[PDB]
């Protein structure tokens, strides 16, 4: 049977084959690595019925030499494309951090597209090996940190509901907040200011709602609109250094939170009719 | 290149 | 080693051309000069590392342990030295063998004496500087495992204050330049506003530098692919990137 | 900004590259 | 073709040369001269974009060299290895085969 | 060393300068002077390390493609020398054993 | 490179 199915290892190294999925309609296509499990099996195979006192061919000790000769780029590429892949998945079940890490996304698929030219009796398969491990390795380790401060993240974002109305509470959410924003901008994720916005507008309507619920608990009215309203807002990239710009108030703190009134400006019309 | 001061010239023409 | 390699395929290749004038054909060869060649390689695989020893040694040890120390360091190599090395013959061997077992015994008895030697750092150095200082005189002792062995409880307390110190200057860039009360320090001797912020950031980065030179001496050669020293060599690299100072100086330019 | 690829249509990109040649 | 920074910087101080002698005298100062300053402007922007794709095949070229320099070492040393490993196992072997002869024959 | 490309222009450059020294005045160029010798200057010491940088690239990519050929013969020897070692392995190894087979008749 | 435009210069000032 080894002797009629005639295998090798030659082309290039990796390999693009489509099957058909169940839960999809179309053919999703994948990328393996071109080194089938029968040419280890038959490695495993050869080292054992040698020893064994069974004559082999010369052909099939031939293929069993290529093989190993070939194996510890082979195995440290199945683990790469397979942590890939992996990691790819697991972006693709947040579907809210996909442009946070589009940069990554971006080198690891080009360093695959250059790679996927190289032949398997190339020169250029020792160095190919190591960059690519330390890519992909950097890759799935950056996603597993995005992932847990995401996580945080979202879990001081719905703890402002049950936070109470003060200051000193707020400004500590805040500030936790900031600070989780910082440790995203010191590692230099890709589109960090647009995620960031976004954020922004999701927490200034909470703190709209958290402000239409002081003012109608209200109901030295000045000073209880300052605890929402100035608050600091969160700024994105706040490592550089250099600009003398100054930000304007609207950027600063969240002095727009009552064009986020949710029940429009008449609660503020209702806090005033009290005066 | 050329139509920056291509555009200087044209200025009263 | 290259010349007998052409020559045995030329006899090869006559040998085959001459088969039917030969019945036995063997090739065992036994070179006498093999021996003396494993001999100098031995020779270099001691005179290297004592080589490297003791040029340490007496560079950095300048109490009588000291002395005592390079006493034992010169009596393990005269003692080695007085041994006739480049005998091939039987008896030289185990005389060369016996000197060596001799020279590890002695270096390893002076390598333990230097470890106590060095173990009296808290007995000693009562804050961290003066600890950082004394980890700096001493670095090259710790290329031999066990030395670097010896010193584990002391590493993870370095580490935690470099990274606090790391952290620190990290909230003192965490305000900005316009913020800062450096700028108006700068105002008042006569600095340009530009080339003031140039020089903050120039002087944030040179202390980055300089607790980067820190780390690499607590922890030794190799110490960007260490447990702690990868993270640190990550965020040293990743702050470096933001602390550059060409687009300022560019829109200043323009 | 930064937008990579969809993963699928790049790999059926690198497919085509990988038959042309 | 992309100007750099360089480039625009410098042309940007012969406009202000060029626009000042324009308001001081008359147009015709210009007239022939900035044909004549435009080619050389370009040939700048040429001579570096060329200069830079010369900086990044050395660089790949170099690092390509000191690939294949070890790889050969590397391969030079496993060859050697299979050299003496095959004549080791040829005497060893051979002389076990030659007493398993003599011991049948006698 | 002036390169005759940046000597042809510069010759133009000289022409029409005379051309506005001589029908004005003396100050049309006054503020002219060294920012067209710092262009002139920029032109030739760039292409000046263009020329250095072709020669040291046609070098370079000579002994690669010698590299590369020699690395390539090095493979085919390596090669061959592991598939006679296995072949006289197996070679003697079956004959041997058919010794033995032999011994025990 | 300077001396050529220098003597355009001082030529006839």
């Amino acid at each position: 049977k080894v002797q009629q199915r005639n295998l090798g290892v030659s082309g290039r190294i990796f390999t693009i084959e489509s099957t058909r999925v169940r839960g999809r309609t179309g053919n999703v296509l994948k990328l393996k690595v071109n080194f089938l499990p029968e040419i280890i099996t038959l490695s495993k195979e050869v080292r054992n019925l040698k020893w064994l006192g069974f004559r082999v061919p010369l052909a099939i000790v031939n293929k069993a030499h290529q093989a190993n000769q070939l194996y510890p780029f082979a195995i440290s590429l199945i683990e790469s494309v397979r942590t890939y892949e992996r990691t790819c998945e697991k972006v693709e079940e947040r579907n809210t951090i996909s442009l946070l890490v589009a940069g990554l996304k971006k080198e690891v698929q080009a360093l695959i597209a250059e790679g996927i030219a190289l032949v398997w009796e190339s020169y250029k398969l020792d160095p190919y090996v190591q960059r690519l491990a330390e890519t992909v390795f950097n890759f799935q380790e950056k996603v597993d940190d995005l992932l847990i401060i995401e996580e945080k993240i979202d879990l001081e974002v719905r703890s402002l509901e049950t936070c109470m109305y003060d200051h000193k509470t707020f400004s500590e959410i805040l500030n936790r907040v900031q600070k989780a924003v910082d440790d995203l901008n010191l590692h230099s994720y890709s589109n960090l200011p647009i995620w960031v916005n976004k954020l922004d507008m999701e927490i200034e309507r909470i703190l709209g709602v958290r402000l239409q619920a002081g003012l109608r608990a209200w109901t030295e009215m000045f000073a209880w609109k300052m605890v929402v309203l100035s608050l600091p807002r969160i700024q994105s990239q706040r490592y550089q250094v250099g600009v003398h710009y100054e930000l304007t108030e609207e950027e600063k703190f969240y002095r727009n939170a009552l064009t986020r009134m949710p029940d429009g400006p008449v609660a503020l019309e209702e806090s005033y009719s009290a005066v | 290149l050329a139509s920056f001061f291509n555009s200087l010239l044209s200025k009263k023409t | 080693d290259d010349e007998y390699e052409k020559l045995q395929v030329l006899l090869r290749d006559i040998v085959k051309r001459k088969r039917e004038e030969n019945l036995k054909m063997v090739w065992r060869i036994n070179p006498a000069h093999r021996k003396l060649q494993a001999r100098l390689d031995q020779m270099r695989k001691f005179r290297r590392q004592h080589e490297q020893l003791r040029a340490v040694i007496v560079r950095v040890l300048r109490d009588a342990a000291d002395a005592n120390a390079i006493e034992e360091v010169n009596l393990a190599y005269e003692n080695v030295k007085e041994v006739d090395g480049l005998d091939v013959s039987k008896e030289g061997t185990e005389a060369w063998e016996a000197a060596m077992k001799r020279y590890d015994e002695r270096i390893d008895r002076v390598e333990t004496r230097i470890t106590a030697r060095l173990r009296d750092q808290l007995g000693t150095a009562k804050n961290a500087n003066e600890m950082f200082r004394i980890f700096s005189r001493f670095n090259a002792l710790f290329v031999r495992p066990h030395i670097r062995g010896a010193i584990r409880e002391y590493q993870t307390q370095l580490i935690q204050r470099v990274k606090d110190d790391i952290e620190s200057l990290h909230d003192k860039f965490k305000v900005q330049y316009p913020q800062s009360q450096a700028c108006k320090m700068s105002h008042v001797r006569d600095l340009p506003p530009v080339s003031g912020s140039i020089i903050w950031a120039k002087q944030i980065d040179r202390q980055l530098t300089a607790y980067m030179k820190r780390v690499e001496d607590v922890l030794g050669k190799g110490w960007e692919n260490h447990v702690e020293g990868q993270k640190l060599k990550q965020d040293g690299d990743s702050f470096r990137m933001k602390l550059n100072t060409q687009e300022i100086f560019d829109d200043w330019a323009r | 900004e930064l937008a990579a690829e969809d993963e699928q249509v790049f790999l059926m990109k690198q497919q085509s590259l990988l038959a042309k040649q | 073709s992309v100007m750099s920074e360089r480039v625009s910087g410098l042309a940007g101080s012969i406009y202000r040369e060029f626009e000042r002698l324009i308001h001081c005298y008359d147009e015709e100062v210009v007239k022939e001269l900035m044909p004549l300053v435009v080619n050389v402007l370009e040939n700048l922007d040429s001579v570096l974009s060329e200069n830079q794709e010369h900086e990044v095949e050395l660089e790949l070229l170099r690092e390509d060299n000191e690939q294949l320099l070890t790889q050969y070492e590397r391969e030079k040393a496993l060859r050697r290895q299979a050299e003496e490993k095959f004549i080791e196992f040829e005497d060893a072997l051979e002389q076990e085969k030659k007493e398993l002869q003599i011991q049948v024959e006698h």
